[PDB]
């Protein structure tokens, strides 16, 4: 909101439509950990923390009282500056449709990655643990793009005998995705057996992880809280540039760490 | 004043 | 319903609704058996058996009087103990969403176990007898996984020549399900020629089932009687553990035994 | 209706409905002659023969008079008995759910094969010349299921040459179908491609027919009259047995026997 | 009085 | 007081 | 209309409706110019000619005169005749239904293919160009069957590049229609990989083409004039036999000579 | 408009009818450039330049003034002349309907050439920079036709690796077209699996590209802004022959250089 | 009084 | 007065 100061930059009103265009396409298309986890949605700048309904025994703690900690997952809030050149954001109210706003990509593909990452993999800095780095499960072995239905229902039969149901995702790092869709077996295209395996939307290339993963959709096992969703500031700016920044303030949470099985790469 | 991305799926 | 003294139970209504859900996805995800059989409605907990219509001649009996006997089938009244924590169920009070439940997943999937396994295979300690171990049939062995298309054939000739008609279903176990919907055949998928044969529905995986199995689905072959259909119950309690129990009160009767074949698994 | 003498059986209404439930699903499962050529509707009991339409030279007659004679086709009535327990039948007043009914299958099945083979193969004794029999084309052999295309492809030609058009129906005895059904040629399903140059109707499994057949469904070539359709009868009992029939009557009628060609079995 | 069979096709 | 499973096809 | 005479034939009206229904089911299904090109509508017995709009000039004219000679192509009226039996014509008035018609069927037969070869191949005497004997590309050879793919696409650039666009329709003589409907490459049939690649419809099958067509449907390229229409008509009858023709007068133009491209048989 | 001067040709109405026609399909069936890129409308024939909204630094300027020019990219008008008899027109209104009209097949295409490959290639005297031409990104080797699918995905991550997000399009040149749709990989058509990897539009052939092209659909990336769009018009005639011309007026824009791979021919 | 073929596509 | 093409997709 007015943490974000942008009727401060020297920017015209078209400049900004623009730049949130070019950051929204990049979201849009490459968050892939939101497109598979149950999401808390934005409560704004003054939530801090997700409540885990936990208690947390003190110690050094008399005989005549019991006391106890409540636990808390607070928030991150990231911010990825980035500077765009003035004159060409003056262009764009003189009837020019391409600025150069690269530098506006860079820096939403790199929150993406951060957001990603954290989900997937784990931010330690942050207190975050990710889907991969959580389960218990032993990671299954892909040696080949073949290999990939059995591994998909062995992945699934580990599921079924934790305890968790429900429909399975496959989500596949980017070499694991290449390899699925250019593959075949006589001819015949593995990816559409494995299609055929799993959950019938397409399948979701996620460019943080790492090989492969298996993950129930049932919900309730994976949350991510969103404090101020995904917004572009305004910091400073000079004569000739202006400096911006993609800002978010979030954590992930892992609900239930054995509802997702890790494949290696194929 | 957020881009309004919310949840994607 | 009063019988199983919930409202005893050192439970909030929350943490209730937690361990039912838990244990309703287990169950409506993993009931093989209630897929494919008749089922006779619950009739709750007084019902005690199932009226076969039948009469047993009477040993000893004078010649001016005619004896019989009416047959019946009593139902079997199956509990499945488990044990809850209970500061993991105060917990959903304070908000938590991921209380301890793993023992509920225990305790349904071992029901499930129990109810699946007397429908296939038996329970002879019940008096019931299950599909497989009742058929006339000559059980069918499947060589190879890409034999399982001339296999059903084979055994829905048996059951046309046995006078089974209807449509037929083919039931995998768990090995014979993962190789069929693993294995293609010069590339093509097995599994998808195999489900053109068969009954148009997806094919059920049997945790239960030994091999794989083809059977009628027109109806009036096997019947599954409840009573008091599965239920969370509340036992005894002491100040840290909570004592509960899956309840459930049934019988499976084969009424036509040669309508299913056995297929030896692959 | 009153030839059938129900009313006069020791069987209550109950049991009559199971016998005919019993019936009536294997005649609708497997009356395979039925489902391919036209059907003159049931005329009932008085109904005694089908009129051609044709006239036939008289011999020995003057020569200030010509005589001719009508030419019709008598129906054949047919009659199949069976018998059941009377307790057996009790039973069902008593809820019983299964009683002992096979040889009400065994009498249906013999009547399924008694109809379909006259109209498949001829039934000299009634006057029935069947459709395998009665085409005057040459029998195109067969030499292994993946022959089936081009022979289906090759048969129909030669309808077409006889002047025979419409769509073309393939017709599978047992041994065919199930090969055909079960058939892959590298990988790809053979009865896949022969369903895409037929009608696109399941095709048709005839237990009576040997080999395959390829006919003409344009209509009017091959006639099935019946007056008493199936039916089931009563006509004797004494103190433990029942004695039942199931009845037919009917003629087969080739209008053009140049409609269908005979494959040799693959 | 039959089992009304009839045409199947 | 049942989890309402009952039939399941 | 009464150049057909039928009112003074020995004939019931529903052995006209026979004769009539016999000839229509031949030439609904075997007609196959007549589903590729342009048809302009039957206009009767007096439509003589087919006005091209071209003039011709005249040799030997004077200096002060310009003299010039319109263009039409004729028609030309066809009469196969054909013979029936008037003893089985009268059978259909004592409820006779399939009364002696191969006759008919030959003549349609005969008709069918004078049309049909005029139109694909040309008919000389009659002042006709065909489809195949017209068109300046020069003639594809299709080695295989397995070819027809490549063939096809070679046949569609052909047509671009000589200013032909619209789409294009694949037309099979009888081998190559029976060749590529039996035929698989590896397995898989190369029908359906030709079928998309050509206008979505059935493939047509036209018994008079030698080899096979790739012709355009963008309409205006090739054009069928009918005056009187196929037609049963009477000729002559003694005591025992009647005299019947099937007529039609026709022309078929090529206004587009470069809109087809020949296949050599595979 | 009046600038065709249309009006002043010795031709009918309905010839002129004709010739928009055969102009039209041509233009409708082979205008490739037009089905890929943003189209900024017909803006007349006072058009003349797009405004691209950028400045530059003018040299030799005082130090009291900052002085800079507008940058446009004036439009290009474009005139194929061609030839047609006027007796062949005048034919139309005797009701010919296949008047001579070659010339104006070949001017459609040849300003189909020079539009699509100004798209493509570039048009250097025009000051036109092509799709092809302007992308930074390594042109893609693809050795036979089995490796489009591969290919295809590795252009598609590096169009995601530059920013460049949306659904991408393959448009293949006219021996890349032919290629994939008639190969097959062990019997299984290629161009089906390259279709389930990209937009699901039947793929555009493009005569005028070399090679193969995968792009952004996403929009904004490339612009072509018409003036006077295809137009027929009148310049000259004599007794015997009229003059005609193809007219048009356009600019073609790369907005975004890096939103195209080019693929090298397989 | 023809038979009605007309065009057939 | 143009032929009216226009875009094509």
């Amino acid at each position: 909101m007015d943490l974000l100061k942008r009727h401060l930059a020297p920017i015209v009103p078209d400049a900004w439509s623009a730049i949130d265009e070019e950051a929204k396409e990049i979201f849009q298309g490459h968050l892939a950990g939101r497109k598979l986890v149950d999401f808390r949605g934005p409560f704004g700048w003054e939530y801090a923390a997700v409540n885990t309904g936990e208690l947390r025994p003190i110690d050094d703690t008399p005989e005549d009282v019991d006391m106890k900690l409540r636990q808390v997952q607070p928030l991150a809030e990231v911010r990825v500056p980035f500077t765009l050149d003035v004159t060409e954001l003056d262009s764009v109210a003189r009837g020019a449709t391409n600025p150069d706003l690269d530098d506006v990509a860079r820096a939403a593909e790199r929150m993406v990655e951060a957001e990603d990452s954290a989900i997937f993999h784990g931010w330690a800095q942050a207190g975050i643990k990710g889907i991969v780095d959580s389960t218990p499960h032993e990671a299954l072995a892909v040696a080949s793009v073949s290999d990939f239905p059995r591994a998909v229902l062995s992945a699934a039969d580990t599921l079924r005998k934790a305890g968790v149901t429900g429909p399975y995702a496959l989500v596949l790092g980017p070499k694991a995705y290449d390899d699925l869709f250019a593959a075949t077996q006589d001819g015949y295209p593995v990816a559409k057996q494995v299609q055929r395996l799993v959950v019938d939307g397409p399948l979701v290339r996620a460019n943080a992880l790492a090989g492969a993963l298996v993950m129930s959709m049932r919900g309730g096992d994976y949350e991510l809280t969103v404090g101020q969703d995904l917004s572009i500031g305004y910091a400073f700016h000079d004569r000739s540039k202006v400096e911006l920044f993609v800002a978010e303030s979030f954590t992930f949470r892992v609900l239930e760490p054995g509802a997702a099985v890790h494949l290696r790469y194929a | 004043g957020s881009l309004g991305i919310g949840s994607l799926r």
